[PDB]
């Protein structure tokens, strides 16, 4: 089930990649039986990292945003939320 | 269909 995990920006960002759909809507789909339009996933994790040493695996799912969910978000949607804070970033996560 | 890096 997803947690909410909070990631602090270093000088070269948050250390990981985040990998999903260009366009808007999808097929709706079942994670550990609960139902979502399609997330993003984080298809990198920098070794030791930010994003790593804040628990975010490779392969999990972007339920949130600081508390915006973004499920059927495109992923130019999804990179400019996380870009747009100053200092830190809040992601709700889920795993397989 | 696309990747970032962020």
């Amino acid at each position: 089930s997803p947690r909410v995990v909070r990631i602090v920006k270093s000088e070269s960002g948050y250390g990981f990649n985040v990998r999903g759909q260009v366009s808007e809507g999808g097929q709706l789909r079942s994670i550990n039986g609960e139902l979502y339009a399609p997330l993003q996933h984080v298809s990198a994790v920098l070794p030791g990292g930010a994003a790593d040493r804040a628990g975010v695996r490779k392969g999990d799912r972007i339920l949130e945003v600081n508390g915006v969910n973004v499920e059927g978000a495109t992923h130019k949607q999804v990179v400019d939320l996380i870009r747009a804070g100053e200092k830190e970033l809040i992601l709700t996560v889920l795993s397989v | 269909e696309s990747e970032s890096k962020v």
